[PDB]
């Protein structure tokens, strides 16, 4: 998948 | 020969081989494991086949602080030269391979940038780009093998949905494909996610990991 995750 | 001569499988290519690895991101890596369950690369050179050469599962752990585990299966077809040269426009012109099609210059310019072609004879019109020619060796007697994969069912934690272009969670969207290379000399594969409408280049990087079982 493509990777949206905000960061953490 | 009218056939390929290789089960129609590669030595990193095959029914039960795990992989490790990641997926970059801009802020972080994210760990991925990918299982191939099954390969079935063409008998012939003018294959009438469109069945998918691979299909396997795709694990991201850890997306965000609320999302452990994302599964997903794919299916993929290896790049051969013949049926299935580097630019898809040129693949069989069949619905069943839409999800795979990008402009020309989409592929030329991802297949090259894993860097292992040489440099000359390149053409953007070209259906290989100008980088197969008829003494080069056939695509599994070559170090490098191209392939895409394309997610197409979402799985629960056991290995649920299909997927769509449209439709997605949160932290990890499902509308396009992966570019991957594959080095049959040492295992190491590369890739990396392409859609149009996603930044560019999130890269894939994966390591067999049982070849031991394998071999034992
Ligand atoms: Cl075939």
């Amino acid at each position: 998948p493509f990777i949206t995750s905000r960061p953490w | 020969s009218a056939k390929y001569t290789y089960g129609r499988h590669l030595d990193f290519l095959r029914p039960g081989l795990r992989f490790g690895g990641s997926q970059s991101s801009k802020y972080t890596y994210y760990t991925v494991e990918v299982k191939i369950d099954t390969v079935n690369l063409p008998l012939y050179k003018d294959s009438r086949s469109l069945d998918p050469h691979v299909t396997g599962t795709f694990t991201i752990k850890n997306l965000t602080p609320v999302l452990d585990k994302v599964v997903t299966l794919f299916e993929g077809y290896v790049i051969n030269y013949n049926q299935f040269p580097l630019c898809s426009l040129h693949w069989p012109a069949e619905e069943t391979l839409d999800p795979y099609m990008a402009q020309r210059e989409s592929d030329c310019s991802h297949w090259k940038r894993f860097g292992h072609f040489g440099s000359d004879n390149w053409s953007l019109t070209e259906r290989n780009f100008g980088q197969y020619n008829h003494e080069s060796a056939e695509f599994m007697n070559q170090r490098y093998i191209y392939l895409k994969w394309k997610e197409r069912f979402l799985l629960d934690d056991e290995e649920n949905l299909m997927l769509d272009d449209n439709h997605h969670l949160e932290g990890a969207s499902f509308e396009g494909f992966y570019y991957v290379c594959l080095d049959q000399l040492t295992g190491s594969v590369e890739g990396y996610y392409y859609h149009p409408a996603c930044e560019l280049f999130q890269k894939l990087e994966l390591v067999p990991t049982n070849c031991d079982a394998l071999n034992t």
